[PDB]
């Protein structure tokens, strides 16, 4: 399999970064009944899913990774059918309720009380709880009032901030930051010894690290694809490989800063449609969009304050609209305006 | 030992025990001496002791025993509509009296009505409180009504006008770390200097709030094992608040007004996972309450501030806000 | 002697050509009625236009005796869901009935856009099975969100807000089956307000003839619950914003005036003040429309109204 | 029959038309006539305004402004509009606002950009480019359903993440080996229980250089005939 | 029994400011007849009043076998409130002629269905019974049932007239009320005299004694729970004069102490601003623009003590236009 899969942590003592969180997670897992509900919040790709699996593995054993994924059928009261993919073991379960959009309340409101009957205890996992609705959210702080005997929560968020106060009062907060460098470039040297890759240099390992920006499941990804590239003997001199759709907004900010006009606009749209398309969310590619802009070196510093502004308005308008390209396409257009 | 929430264990129990609260106390008794009770509407800063004060005449007026029995507890915030609430409420009222026992008559002057307590009663829509208002017309007979809240001016006027409103002062600074320092060494926490005060300092005077904090860090120093007294960092740690150098740095950059010095400490920051609201607030905090700013920076600052924060309210990227915020700032 | 009706239900369309709107979907639905062999249709629009009316008006100049039974009007939004109302129209359809060989059962679906894919599907299945039997119209407020095949097979209709020159002959028709006594500033004052509502223009109609009589624009406006217009456009057109204000507080907000009815009332006199620039009334509108959604999302005080005003007062001076 | 599909060409024509902006065309031209022109088709027109304001040349332009400062209001204007249309066809229902989202979507943006077609007024692609992405959406949900008990990342992970490695574990294999990595590859999809269709459905989802259309397509029809052989042959897990 | 039932005119001539409409149904009234009737308007105007004023008037002293009040709103559901008109038109006494008359208040809260089933029941007994529908909005309830009953407007009480009838009450109940307290009375209860009867009551009874003590405005705002403008006076001049750590912490202290939400405030202080004599209309501008907007933020939830300091800002710079 990948390398960032075939490595990856299975237990507490494999881990090899953070390690106050390693010995505070040990030390959590030393006293399995009085668990608390738990809320990881951090940067995404920096172990926090890892983290917890490893906690359930050091709580009910190996058998934790024995995962069968199954799809749950839901019945809401105007008689609507939906359908949940639920990852369980014989041990706990795993769900994403943000994937039913508004409708998750509902749907948690009858898993989750489905557990409480059929069960020491049952770990919930909750993935991307900051996208959670606050209905959905009232309705997780209910369950965990009435279901905290049978029914321990464990919620996973990049952005703590969209939780609900009742929620973090009766959660433990962990915060999961980012590992520096010098721990990704530790992992990928350790990645490398184990598949027997050569290397002119370890400030390779470093580079690629600076390129994850802390990300270590794209570091990991990016140090496979670039000894893939590079015949499994990476130089000093091989390329950083970034993804497609990275390398095309970089052409796209490029091109915006060459030439400020309608025809650019034109083209910028048929660009965004096809990153749009193939599955690259309008948040990311406004993100990626400003923050390459903000990078270009021969803008002033009026130039970049106006960027960033409009990057303000026009994600809040994104987080408040429905049809994303046309403020994508607004928020060019002021660049654009702005630049010249 | 038997697990339970700190707040709920150091309640008091009877009217006596409610330190600060000497006014609404005093009323109290005195409608307690009296024979009717009328509706009630506590309200004041929260973690003053409206619950605790409401509990404590309950208890005083049906007995220990009899108090479970007399008492429907509901939060007025519960989602699915005013519907389930006022179903509970209907439910709860429809239900018989029960009939107090011969021990608890002769202690205890046990009336025949029941009680019904709404907590953040305050955050309930208008035609909720309508509602409510038409349910405890209807069964004013037998179940007399406490709603507890923030802000009396939340409550509508009609609704208002039925109950006999007790104002909660707020707890002095004195009087709430005593009560923390008091909870800290019957459970045996051991504080460093200025732990309490920062709890209380994180907390905003709210004693619930401070309470929950010391428990939490009580268990994250059980959790640690070495023995070693709870510091500031921890409970820092535990509510989410951004450490105060990291906000100085913050302040400096943006002193500095740089962009590109900037914009690298906010790429640098974001991996640490902070919380973007906290930061927020305590540079709100820093730079209102600060003397080496003129009032025109302060109006503009806060501005500034009151746009981050309601853009960061409709679920947006932490970053691009956080950046722009900063940006804004150092352009001032 | 008989028991009172209203007008909106007595003079309701009963046929075809009782309809005054949507010029080109009615003459293909008469020539489609006259041709026989109604086809599959969609018709897509706002809500509250008489979409259904229309259908139904069909449906009874196709079957004539045979429309009680013949016809079969569902919701997909019903609460029964949506296998209960599949088996009911599979029901209906195969339920067999002596129909004149050029003629064929209807089914009418409301909000068909809400369902899912796989239910479209389905009933496609089923339209297909009893295509001989049973046509299919289907209602929806979002023609793109049916899917292609359903498009595809089914005839495109669109119905639309009706315009005012619809409204004023549909209400002089009224008024020549009805004898009413009736001014011009009356019958404009009853468009003005009734933006292309015809029932709501009808009611308002019957509730001045019942009260006053006599159709003029004092008796319409004292009927009408909504802010006169003449006081609305003295608040808008107020050089100075004080003037504004005391405008608002006195003669709108003290009035028991509800703030919905203050921004729709200042929304349709913005759009008709013709001595203005129109771009300054786009700016205006455009104001007026954000405080409306800020009314709307529950925030409908008093302060909202005063800042409009104060934002159209900026615009106008600049 | 086909007029009703040229009615939005017809409105979105005469809205971005800039004789009915100036004074003359305004009072000839009420905005009541331009409302009206949006609720004739109150599905499209927003669409067509939104895909066909950036291809006039505007005669309405202020002096001092130029074309690209009033595409950007257009721009604003248009996305302001999106927004309104979200509030009203949520479980709202707040259809009174439909005359505020016209001026927000149709009229506004057109009086800023208003003037002479330079070109064909085009239909919206934004249909298409969304039937599109729903369908991408649902093969990348698909993809992620069978990956995810060997993968630890969301779907949207999966997509900016992890499919750029897949491509180099299960395409590049075979421009370098022929048809001796057909083993390899059939080991990498099983250890992420991925079938054929997961493949083919895989490659669909790079842009930009990562394109890999014309790269299977020279890839020889016996590498790949190999390739379905070898599959076919034996069992996989599920 | 509340001073809303035991103040309730006992004749039709008792009604004030309502002359239009009281002539209209007095024809109807005179002529023996009744239609169906549908009051809208604000609440307090005296819908209930006029009603049972004109049905005494008509049934004489056995109008209680004659007639039947219910709430549509009533918390026993539609179900027994329906089984309950039903049985009242199917009962028959040996004077019953005409028409019974059911009197429905605040029929706006019902639902769509419900409405529709009782139009249903009264078309069913439009022969022998006739309705009453009283509603704040007409438009609230639905237009197949709007368009059955005949209309009736009721305006806004005139201020002469609610300081007639607060005068009568209180020489009727020996209550001694401060003239400071009746116009804080007017101003909250803003024409509804259902809130002022409710709000005199209560402050009746919260005083120790009953006939000596007289009710000041400070009882009335804290019966009602409303913001004294004294409050928000000191908030609005410690935001104007003093500095920015002053204002703050008055601001704070303030809204703390005395509960009063931060929307109210605002609202409260666009009020008191309003009659400020302002030298530059950007200033009115600004603070009506920043203070909306203010608010709306407020609606959506958000940080409390930084809409506050926003609120402090916002008047500080729209006052430095002077
Ligand atoms: N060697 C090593 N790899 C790690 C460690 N933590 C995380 N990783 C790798 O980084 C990736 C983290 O992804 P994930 O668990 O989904 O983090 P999340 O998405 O932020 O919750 C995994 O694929 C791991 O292979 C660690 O402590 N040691
Ligand atoms: N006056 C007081 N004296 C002693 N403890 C108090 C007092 N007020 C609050 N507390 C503490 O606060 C905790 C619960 O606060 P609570 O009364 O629920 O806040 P609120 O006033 O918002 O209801 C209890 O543990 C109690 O010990
Ligand atoms: N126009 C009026 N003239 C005289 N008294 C009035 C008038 N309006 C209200 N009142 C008094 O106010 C009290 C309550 O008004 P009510 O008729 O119950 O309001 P609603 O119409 O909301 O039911 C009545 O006892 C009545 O005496």
């Amino acid at each position: 399999s990948l390398w960032v899969d075939k490595y990856r942590p299975k237990s507490l003592n494999a881990l090899s970064h953070n390690e106050e969180l390693t010995n505070f997670l040990k030390s959590l897992s030393d006293q399995p009944r009085d668990l608390p509900h738990l809320l990881l919040y951090g940067p995404n790709g920096t172990g926090k899913k890892t983290r917890c699996m490893a906690l359930l593995e050091s709580i009910f054993g190996p058998g934790v990774y024995r995962l069968k994924i199954d799809v749950r059928q839901f019945v809401t009261a105007s008689n609507r059918k939906l359908e949940l993919n639920v990852v369980s073991s014989p041990y706990h379960l795993e769900i994403t309720p943000s994937d039913m959009g508004n409708n998750d309340r509902i749907v948690i409101q009858e898993l989750l009380k489905e557990v409480a009957q059929m069960e020491r205890y049952k770990c919930v996992i909750i993935n991307e709880a900051n996208s959670l609705t606050k209905d959905a959210q009232a309705a997780l702080r209910r369950t965990m009032e009435k279901y905290s005997k049978n029914i321990r929560l464990i919620m996973v968020c990049d952005s703590m901030s969209p939780i609900i106060a009742p929620i973090k009062s009766r959660c433990l907060l962990i915060r999961c930051p980012a590992p520096s460098d010098s721990e990704i470039s530790t992992i990928l040297s350790d990645v490398v010894t184990n598949e027997r890759i050569q290397l002119e240099t370890k400030d390779i390992l470093k580079r690629i690290a600076q390129a994850s920006n802390g990300n270590l499941r794209v570091s990991l990804l990016m140090l496979e694809s670039m000894a893939l590239n590079n015949e499994l003997a990476l130089k000093s001199s091989s390329p950083i490989i970034k993804p497609d759709w990275i390398i095309v907004i970089h052409k796209l900010t490029r091109k915006i800063v060459k030439e400020r006009s309608v025809n650019s606009l034109i083209e910028c749209r048929a660009v965004l449609y096809d990153l749009l398309a193939h599955c690259i969310p309008a948040n990311i590619i406004l993100k990626e969009l400003t923050f390459s802009l903000l990078d270009v070196e021969t803008l002033n510093t009026t130039n970049k304050s106006s960027i960033i502004e409009y990057s303000s308005v026009f994600d809040e308008r994104l987080s408040l609209g429905n049809k994303a390209i046309f403020h994508l396409e607004g928020f060019i257009a002021k660049v654009m305006c702005c630049l010249d | 030992l038997a697990q339970q929430p700190w707040v709920e264990k150091y309640r008091p129990k009877n009217l006596d025990e409610v330190t600060a609260q000497d006014h609404a106390v005093t009323v109290l008794k005195k409608t307690l001496k009296s024979a009717n009770l009328p509706h009630m509407l506590f309200y004041g800063p929260p973690g003053t002791g409206k619950t605790s004060t409401i509990l404590a005449l309950t208890k005083e007026l049906y007995g220990p025993d009899l108090m479970k029995s007399r008492i429907l507890e509901l939060n007025a915030s519960d989602e699915r509509g005013i519907s389930i609430v006022r179903e509970k409420v209907k439910n709860f009222a429809r239900l018989t009296v029960s009939k107090p026992s011969k021990h608890d008559l002769e202690n205890y002057p046990c009336p025949p009505y029941k009680i019904i307590i709404l907590d953040e009663a305050d955050s309930m829509t208008a035609d909720a409180q309508s509602a409510l208002r038409r349910t405890m017309e209807t069964y004013s007979g037998v179940t007399r009504f406490c709603l507890i809240c923030n802000y009396v001016t939340r409550i509508i006027d009609p609704l208002a006008s039925r109950c006999s409103k007790f104002r909660f002062k707020a707890l002095d600074a004195s009087n709430a770390i005593d009560r923390l320092r008091f909870i800290s060494e019957q459970e045996n926490v051991k504080c460093d200097d200025g732990v309490l005060e920062r709890i209380l300092d994180i907390s905003a005077g709210d004693l619930r709030r401070g309470i929950t904090l010391l428990q939490s860090a009580s268990k994250g120093a059980q959790y640690l094992g070495d023995g070693k007294n709870i510091t500031s960092t921890q409970v820092e740690e535990l509510a989410g608040v951004v450490p105060h150098d990291i906000l100085i740095e913050i302040v400096e950059k943006v002193k500095s007004g740089d962009f590109d010095e900037i914009k690298k400490y906010v790429n640098t920051f974001m991996k640490s996972g902070w919380s973007a609201a906290s930061v927020v607030n305590q540079l709100h905090e820093y730079y209102i309450t600060n003397d080496n700013f003129d009032t025109n920076f302060k109006n503009q600052i806060s501005w500034l501030l009151f746009t981050t924060d309601s853009r960061l309210n409709n679920g947006t990227n932490e970053h691009i806000q956080l950046l722009n915020l900063l940006v804004k700032i150092s352009q001032l | 002697l008989s028991l009172q009706l209203p007008w909106v239900e007595k003079y309701r369309p009963q046929v075809l050509s009782d309809i005054v709107g949507n010029k080109e979907t009615i003459d293909r639905l008469q020539q489609i009625a006259k041709d026989g062999n109604m086809p599959h249709m969609i018709i897509s629009g706002m809500p509250g236009i008489g979409k259904t009316t229309s259908v139904h008006c069909l449906a009874h100049e196709l079957l004539g005796r045979s429309y009680a039974d013949g016809v079969l009007e569902l919701n997909a939004s019903d609460d029964r869901g949506i296998d209960v109302v599949r088996n009911q129209i599979k029901h209906f359809a195969q339920k067999k009935l002596h129909l004149p060989p050029g003629k064929h059962k209807i089914v009418i679906l409301d909000e068909a856009d809400s369902m899912t894919a796989g239910a479209q599907q389905a009933l496609r299945r089923t339209m297909e099975l009893y295509s001989n039997s049973t046509r299919f119209a289907f209602a929806c407020n979002q023609s793109n969100k049916i899917i292609e095949p359903l498009q595809s097979r089914c005839a495109i209709l669109r119905y639309s807000k009706l315009s005012d020159e619809d409204v004023l002959k549909r209400l002089l028709q009224i008024i020549k089956l009805e004898d009413v006594k009736y001014t011009n500033d009356g019958l404009e004052a009853i468009i003005f307000t009734a933006e292309g509502d015809m029932r709501q223009a009808i009611n308002n109609l019957q509730s001045t003839v019942a009260g006053h009589g006599l159709v003029n624009a004092d008796n319409v406006f004292k009927i009408v619950d909504s802010p006169h217009p003449l006081i609305v456009k003295k608040m808008l057109l107020a050089s100075n914003l004080e003037d504004s204000i005391q405008i608002l507080r006195t003669d709108l907000w003290k009035k028991g005036y509800s703030s919905i009815d203050i921004v729709t009332t200042s929304f349709r006199v913005t759009k008709n003040l013709a001595q203005v620039k129109e771009s300054v009334r786009l700016e205006m509108i455009k104001e007026i429309g954000l405080t409306h959604m800020r009314i709307l999302e529950g925030v409908g005080t008093y302060l909202q109204l005063a800042s409009m005003l104060a934002k159209i007062h900026k615009l106008n001076n600049k | 029959e086909k007029n009703i599909a040229l009615k939005p060409f017809d409105i979105a024509h005469k809205m971005l038309d800039g004789q009915i902006y100036s004074d003359i065309g305004s009072r000839n031209f009420t905005l009541n006539d331009k409302i009206a022109l949006y609720f004739d088709d109150f599905d499209f027109t927003p669409l067509m305004i939104q895909e066909n304001y950036l291809s006039t040349r505007p005669s309405v332009l202020k002096p001092g402004q130029s074309h690209l400062e009033a595409v950007a209001e257009a721009a604003n204007c248009i996305s302001l509009g999106d927004i309104v249309e979200k509030k009203i066809r949520s479980s709202e229902q707040l259809w009174s606002l439909l005359p505020l989202h016209a001026v927000l979507s149709s009229v506004y943006p057109a009086s800023k950009v208003a003037g002479h077609m330079a070109g064909r007024i085009n239909f919206t692609a934004w249909l298409g480019q969304n039937s599109k992405s729903a369908k991408y959406y649902r093969l990348l949900q698909e993809i992620h359903y069978h990956t995810r008990l060997g993968t630890s990342t969301d779907k949207i992970g999966l997509r900016l993440d992890y499919l750029p490695t897949f491509r180099k574990r299960l395409l590049d294999p075979f421009l370098k080996q022929g048809a001796d990595a057909i083993s390899s590859v059939i080991e990498v999809m099983d250890d992420y229980y991925l079938t054929k269709e997961d493949w083919d459905s895989i490659m669909e989802f790079f842009v930009g250089p990562d394109v890999t259309t014309a790269i299977i397509k020279k890839i020889p029809a016996t590498v790949k005939s190999g390739f379905t052989r070898k599959y076919n042959s034996m069992t996989h897990p599920v | 029994l509340p001073w809303v039932e035991k103040y309730r005119p006992e004749t039709l001539d008792e009604v004030y400011g309502q002359n239009e409409v009281i002539t209209t149904v007095r024809k109807f009234v005179d002529e023996g007849k009744l239609p169906h009737l549908l009051f809208y308007g604000p609440p307090g105007t005296g819908k209930t009043s006029t009603i049972v004023a004109l049905a005494r008037e008509i049934y004489g002293k056995n109008y209680s076998n004659m007639v039947l009040e219910l709430n549509a709103s009533d918390d026993r559901g539609i179900d027994v409130v329906r089984n309950q008109i039903k049985d009242f038109a199917s009962t028959r006494q040996i004077f019953s002629k005409g028409f019974k008359l059911i009197i429905l208040d605040e029929a706006d809260a019902m639902t769509n269905a419900a409405q529709n089933a009782l139009r249903r029941v009264i078309e069913r007994y439009t022969k022998n019974t006739r309705f009453c529908v009283l509603a704040n909005y007409a438009h609230k309830l639905t237009p197949a049932l709007l368009s059955r009953c005949t209309r009736f407007r009721f305006q806004p009480l005139p201020q002469e007239a609610i300081e007639r009838r607060i005068a009568n009450v209180l020489v009727h109940e020996k209550l001694k009320l401060s003239p400071n307290a009746e116009k804080a009375l007017i101003e909250l209860s803003n024409g509804d005299m259902r809130r002022v009867l409710n709000v005199l009551q209560s402050c009746k009874a919260t005083l120790d004694n009953p006939d000596e003590d007289e009710i000041s405005d400070d009882v009335i705002y804290e019966c009602c729970g409303a913001p004294r403008p004294s409050d928000l006076k000191a908030v609005l001049k410690s935001i104007l004069e003093d500095d920015w750590g002053t204002a703050h912490y008055t601001l704070n202290k303030v809204r703390s102490a005395k509960g009063l939400a931060l929307i109210d405030l605002i609202e409260g202080i666009v009020k008191i601003l309003e009659d400020y004599e302002l030298q530059n209309e950007e200033t009115r501008v600004h603070l009506l623009t920043k203070l909306a907007d203010i608010e709306y933020s407020i609606s959506k939830g958000g940080n409390d003590q930084i809409q506050g300091s926003a609120v402090i800002g916002a008047i500080k710079a729209s006052f430095e236009n002077e």
